[PDB]
């Protein structure tokens, strides 16, 4: 008849399963056009869209739920800890990276594609690429969560949850 | 050579499980070359149930 | 024996788990056990689910040494099926491991030197205090 | 008396604490007729506890400043009857089952497979051995002179 | 048909890129350059490691040393008279 | 019957009966000897 | 890796060969047993330590011993 | 005056400290 | 077709079995070493699939069992 599960790469001992949540050409798409999966661009800039999402998004819970949520101050003591987060999560990258990649070594990335192509390797895997992707990630988190300041209690805007 | 067969004897090894206990002799090798050559049958089982074990010549003291 | 190398044999008819190999294969070493069938036949696979062997020969990938012996005793006790393996590196390196001579191992022959082989009972070894200091191990004398 | 302890004959506590026991009795007597059984029961539960109470005062026991009785171990020859006698029929009883077990030990040792009158037990052997703990000192002490109660290894 | 060559492990043991995209930078130009000049002090990891942890340390110790009695309880203080003890202990 | 025998000298069987022996035996003596603390 | 050991108590059933889920053990030839054969652990880098081998040893004490020694990738059983 | 300093730099700064340190020894060669 | 299918007489009622413990199963019938024999006994006693390989056999035992 006609199944729809298939094994990985047509290869049935490698430890995996081709399924539509993991292999529907949607899904792909997005995950291949994700800042995480961009292998031939610059790191640097890869980190700071990283940043700039997670840092906009970690304001909301800081702000809401906070001990101060009820004070009229509570948005800036909730993007200061945002802000803090941020700092915390980029010292634990800065050390993931020093641990996990030595200056001189090439990249730990796959070299084929599916249909095993070579390819260049992502440059993300080696000391200086993560080293921009850390540095990119700081500078994106800091200024994503200052614009969720600036358009939360700045301008004021009539956001129905404040 | 060795205790004669079908007597009864005292086993003298310390990491055996009837050390210092008595058994009965079944058979003893002939052939200068086998180590433990007097075959021992025991009337307990020991910790692996098994109620036979060979010893050598220094090993086994006739009673 | 000099030991048999290693084709490009099929591989048997299996639909992919999640058992098999992961990134371990990819950085440290696989094994590759090859054996040869007079039909085609239901096997049970040592990561989980059934199989088909092909007739004629057979070649499977696995992640352990442990896993290749338990299918080939198992393909020896039930199909009465002789098999080989052997270990892969991620350079291209293939080492023949078992059966090491051409016999299996249960079997005594000629050409093997004792490994291991303590001239002496188990109650004879010496104290720790003798050892003490030194690098050894009571049981390495 | 001992240990300042006064006789429960004497002792006022003890007596308050009778007449609070029949007095907690009799609070459940005002709930049925007074011909019913379960009037009838209770009752008998006041007689049982009158008659514990006077063999408690008649006995000799003495009580401390709770009203309950306290038992004497020391040695004392006026309260043997707590510790010292009710010992030696425990220590008389309990030799006896110890005897009469060793001896069917050692009657089935020497069989072909003596493990299966472990688990099935050979009933009259049993009979025959289980009334020699009658006397089981003087076998005790007789096989201690002539060395058939130790094993020398 | 088969899975196995021993000239090519990567394929053989599974090495692939499966979400991995060749692609060219999506982003503009201008952009790109502006966050490359205004975020290249942050890529030396040995440098943004012992700024993080000291900056952090001394910004947490500030804020702790300027915070007032309204947004921390414990800077406010008591407001009530003390409870006695339970027997008379002060 | 030589079986059934065999059967009732089994560890459970003349457990239980010498128990329930036990058992009555202690149950009559406190019924006719009832809260005795000391021996008289 | 563990450390296998053969004692020459050893009566040469190759009981413990057969028991070896890694293939550590095998038999050689001998003549201090009436088998004229005693085990040997050539490949004790394949040891996992399950101590299979020493329940299936009839002698008393065991003639094979195993004692766990520095931990591997292959002797903890790890596939990942 | 002190406690309000000492108290998160005993509790967070140092910990933190130490275990990057310890983290980054522990991962050498 | 569906139709009562019996047999007449399968095993014969007889004390002689309730005289040897451990019967139902090769191991356990022959007596004890140890003490770990009496808990064997308890554990494998309704082990039925254990003591025989036969369907039939099995079922019937459980068919008994139930009543
Ligand atoms: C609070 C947790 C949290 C949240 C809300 C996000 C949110 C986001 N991340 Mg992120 N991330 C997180 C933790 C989080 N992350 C952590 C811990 C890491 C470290 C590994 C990352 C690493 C990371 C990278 C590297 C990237 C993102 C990206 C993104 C964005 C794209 C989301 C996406 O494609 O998801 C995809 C999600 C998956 C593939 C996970 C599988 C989801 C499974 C199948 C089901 C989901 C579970 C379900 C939702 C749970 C709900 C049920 C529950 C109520 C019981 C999005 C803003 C991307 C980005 O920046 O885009 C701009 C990007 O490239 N994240
Ligand atoms: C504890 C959970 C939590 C809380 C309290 C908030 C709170 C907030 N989020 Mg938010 N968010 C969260 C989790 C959370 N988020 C997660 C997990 C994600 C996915 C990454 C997002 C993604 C997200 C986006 C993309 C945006 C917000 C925005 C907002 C703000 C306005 C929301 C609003 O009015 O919607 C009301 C409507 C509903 C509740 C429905 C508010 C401060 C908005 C904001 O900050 O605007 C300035 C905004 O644009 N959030
Ligand atoms: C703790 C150690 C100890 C031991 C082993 C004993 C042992 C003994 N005591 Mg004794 N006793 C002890 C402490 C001890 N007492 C203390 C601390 C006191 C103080 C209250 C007494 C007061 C005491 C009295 C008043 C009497 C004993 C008596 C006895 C003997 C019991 C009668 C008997 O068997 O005839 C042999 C026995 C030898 C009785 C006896 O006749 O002793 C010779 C006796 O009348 N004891
Ligand atoms: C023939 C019966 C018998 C005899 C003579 C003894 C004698 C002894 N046991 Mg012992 N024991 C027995 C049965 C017996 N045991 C059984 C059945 C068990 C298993 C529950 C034990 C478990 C046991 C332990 C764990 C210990 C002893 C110890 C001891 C010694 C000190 C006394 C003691 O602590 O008693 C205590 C005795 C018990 C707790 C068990 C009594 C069980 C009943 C009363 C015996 C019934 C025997 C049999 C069913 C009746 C035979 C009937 C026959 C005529 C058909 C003493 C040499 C101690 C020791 O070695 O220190 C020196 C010790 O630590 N025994
Ligand atoms: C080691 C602990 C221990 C000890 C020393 C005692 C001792 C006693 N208990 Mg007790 N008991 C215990 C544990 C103990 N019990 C436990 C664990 C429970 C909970 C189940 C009970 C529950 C209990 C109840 C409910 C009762 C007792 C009673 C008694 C007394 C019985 C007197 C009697 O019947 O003599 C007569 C018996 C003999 C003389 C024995 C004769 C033996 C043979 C047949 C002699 C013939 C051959 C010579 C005695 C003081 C009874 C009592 O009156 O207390 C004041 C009572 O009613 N006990
Ligand atoms: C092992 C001994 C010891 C222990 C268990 C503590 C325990 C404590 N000290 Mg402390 N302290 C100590 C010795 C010790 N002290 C010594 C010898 C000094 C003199 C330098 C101080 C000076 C000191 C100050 C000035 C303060 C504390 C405070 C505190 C509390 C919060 C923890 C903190 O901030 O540490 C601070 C630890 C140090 C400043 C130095 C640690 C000591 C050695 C040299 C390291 C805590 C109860 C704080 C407090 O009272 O909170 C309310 C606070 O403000 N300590
Ligand atoms: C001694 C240890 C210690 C100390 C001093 C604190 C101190 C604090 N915790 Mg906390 N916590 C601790 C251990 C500790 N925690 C542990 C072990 C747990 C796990 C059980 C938690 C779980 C916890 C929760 C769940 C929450 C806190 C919160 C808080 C804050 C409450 C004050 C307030 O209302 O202002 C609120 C003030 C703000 C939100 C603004 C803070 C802005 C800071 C000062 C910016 C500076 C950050 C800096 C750059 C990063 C340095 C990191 C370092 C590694 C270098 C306060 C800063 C609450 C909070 O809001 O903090 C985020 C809160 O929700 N804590
Ligand atoms: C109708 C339901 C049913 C049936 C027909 C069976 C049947 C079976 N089970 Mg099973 N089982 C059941 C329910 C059932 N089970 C349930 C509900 C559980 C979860 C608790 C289990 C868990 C279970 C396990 C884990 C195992 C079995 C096994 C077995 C097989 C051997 C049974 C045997 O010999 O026991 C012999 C009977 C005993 C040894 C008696 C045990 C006495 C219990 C533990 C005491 C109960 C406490 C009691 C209520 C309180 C008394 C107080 C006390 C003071 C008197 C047999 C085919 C075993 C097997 O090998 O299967 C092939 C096995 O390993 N079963
Ligand atoms: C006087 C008195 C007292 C004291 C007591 C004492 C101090 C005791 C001691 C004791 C002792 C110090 C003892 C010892 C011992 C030793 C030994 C060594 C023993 C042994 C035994 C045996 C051996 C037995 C056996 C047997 C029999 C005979 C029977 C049963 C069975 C059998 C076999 C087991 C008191 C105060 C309490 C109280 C009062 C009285
Ligand atoms: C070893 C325990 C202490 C020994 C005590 C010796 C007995 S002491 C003895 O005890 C009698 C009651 O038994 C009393 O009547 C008498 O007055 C008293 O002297
Ligand atoms: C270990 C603490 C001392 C243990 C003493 C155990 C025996 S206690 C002894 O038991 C007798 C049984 O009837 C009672 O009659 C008597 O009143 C009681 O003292
Ligand atoms: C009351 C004392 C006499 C009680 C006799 C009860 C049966 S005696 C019974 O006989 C069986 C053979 O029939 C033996 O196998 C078993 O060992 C024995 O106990
Ligand atoms: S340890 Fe496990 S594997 Fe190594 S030899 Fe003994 S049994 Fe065979
Ligand atoms: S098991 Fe005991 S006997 Fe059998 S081979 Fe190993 S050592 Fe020699």
């Amino acid at each position: 008849t006609y199944q729809v599960i298939q094994p990985i790469n047509g290869d049935p001992f490698i430890g995996s399963l081709e399924t539509p949540i993991t292999s529907s050409p949607l899904i792909a798409w997005y995950l291949s056009n994700l800042p995480g999966y961009r292998t031939a661009v610059d790191p640097l800039l890869r980190g700071i869209e990283v940043g700039l999402a997670h840092g906009y998004l970690l304001v909301g819970p800081f702000v809401i739920t906070g001990p101060l949520r009820n004070a009229p101050n509570h948005g800036a003591v909730g993007s200061l800890g945002a802000a803090g987060l941020i700092v915390i999560l980029s010292i634990t990258l800065t050390m993931y990276g020093i641990a996990s990649f030595k200056e001189g070594d090439p990249s730990t990335a796959p070299s084929l594609t599916l249909t095993g192509r070579k390819k260049v390797p992502d440059p993300l895997q080696t000391a200086d690429g993560w080293a921009r992707f850390t540095g990119g990630f700081f500078f994106g988190g800091i200024s994503g969560v200052i614009w969720a300041y600036f358009l939360l209690y700045v301008l004021d805007l009539p956001y129905f949850v404040k | 050579v060795g205790p004669p067969r079908g007597s009864k004897v005292r086993i003298l090894r310390r990491e055996s499980y009837w050390y210092k206990g008595v058994g009965s002799v079944v058979t003893v090798d002939q052939d200068p070359k086998t180590r433990y050559p007097v075959v021992v049958r025991f009337d307990k089982v020991n910790y692996a149930n098994i109620s036979t074990n060979n010893y050598a010549l220094d090993e086994v003291e006739q009673v | 024996t000099p030991p048999q190398l290693d084709p490009s044999t099929p591989s048997p008819i299996f639909g992919g788990s999640t058992g098999g190999l992961l990134r371990k294969a990819q950085e440290e070493e696989f094994y590759v056990i090859t054996w040869e069938s007079p039909k085609e036949q239901v096997f049970e696979m040592p990561t989980g689910g059934a199989a088909i062997m092909r007739e004629g020969p057979n070649l499977l990938k696995l992640a352990r040494k442990e896993q290749c012996l338990a299918l080939g005793t198992r393909l020896r006790s039930k199909y009465k099926i002789n098999y080989q393996f052997y270990r892969v590196f991620p350079n291209g390196e293939v080492q023949y491991l078992h059966p090491k001579d051409g016999v299996y191992p249960e079997k005594v022959n000629e050409g093997r030197t004792g490994v291991g082989v303590n001239l002496r009972s188990i109650g004879k070894n010496v104290n720790p205090i003798e050892v003490k200091f030194t690098g050894k191990q009571v049981y390495d004398l | 008396d001992i240990s300042g302890l006064t006789p429960c004959k004497d002792s006022k506590q003890f007596a308050k604490r009778e007449k609070q026991q029949i007095k907690k009795l009799e609070s459940s007597l005002k709930l049925y007729a007074p011909e019913s059984a379960p009037a009838l029961a209770l009752n008998a539960q006041i007689e049982k506890t009158k008659r514990r109470f006077d063999n408690y005062g008649k006995y000799g026991l003495l009580c401390g400043s709770d009203g309950l009785p306290h038992l004497i171990v020391n040695g004392d020859q006026r309260h043997w009857g707590e510790f010292i006698t009710p010992g030696i029929l425990f220590l008389y009883i309990a030799g006896w089952i110890g005897w009469v077990g060793r001896s069917y030990l050692i009657a089935i040792s020497g069989e072909k497979k003596p493990a299966m009158k472990e688990i099935i037990i050979d009933v009259p052997l049993a009979s025959r051995i289980i009334f020699r703990g009658f006397i089981w000192p003087v076998a005790a002490y007789r096989e201690f002179l002539n060395g058939d109660l130790i094993a020398k290894d | 048909s088969v899975y196995f060559d021993l000239e090519d492990i990567a394929n053989t043991t599974g090495q692939w890129d499966v979400y991995g995209s060749d692609a060219p930078s999506p982003y503009n130009g201008l952009q790109s350059k502006f966050f490359e000049t205004f975020a290249a002090p942050f890529t030396k990891r040995g440098l943004l490691l012992k700024f993080l942890l000291l900056g952090g340390g001394a910004t947490l110790a500030f804020v702790s040393s300027q915070a007032t009695g309204d947004d921390l309880p414990i800077v406010k203080g008591p407001q009530l008279p003390p409870q006695p003890g339970p027997r008379g202990k002060i | 019957m030589r079986d059934l025998k065999t059967y009732l000298s089994v560890a459970p069987v003349l457990s239980t009966l010498w128990f329930g022996a036990l058992a009555g035996l202690l149950i009559e003596i406190n019924r006719f000897f009832p809260d005795a603390l000391t021996f008289p | 890796s563990h450390s296998v050991k053969i004692y020459d108590t050893c009566i040469g059933c190759t009981q413990c060969v057969r028991a070896c889920p890694t293939d550590v053990l095998e038999m050689i030839p001998w003549d201090g047993c009436k088998a004229k054969q005693i085990a040997s652990a050539p490949r004790t880098e394949d040891c996992v330590g399950c101590k299979r081998c020493e329940s299936a040893c009839p002698t008393d004490f065991l003639s094979v011993r195993v004692y766990l020694w520095h931990e591997t990738t292959r002797s903890m059983g790890l596939a990942y | 005056n002190l406690p309000s300093i000492f108290v998160p730099l005993v509790g967070l700064v140092f910990p933190a400290i130490a275990m990057a340190s310890l983290f980054l020894h522990v991962q050498k060669n | 077709e569906v139709k009562i299918l019996v047999d007449k007489d399968p095993v014969k009622t007889s004390f002689e079995e309730w005289a040897k413990p451990g019967h139902f199963s090769r191991t356990i019938a022959k007596g004890p070493d140890t003490t770990t024999w009496i808990w064997n006994l308890h554990a494998d006693a309704h082990d039925f699939d254990s003591h025989t390989s036969d369907l039939e056999e099995i079922s019937r035992k459980v068919f008994s069992a139930h009543f």
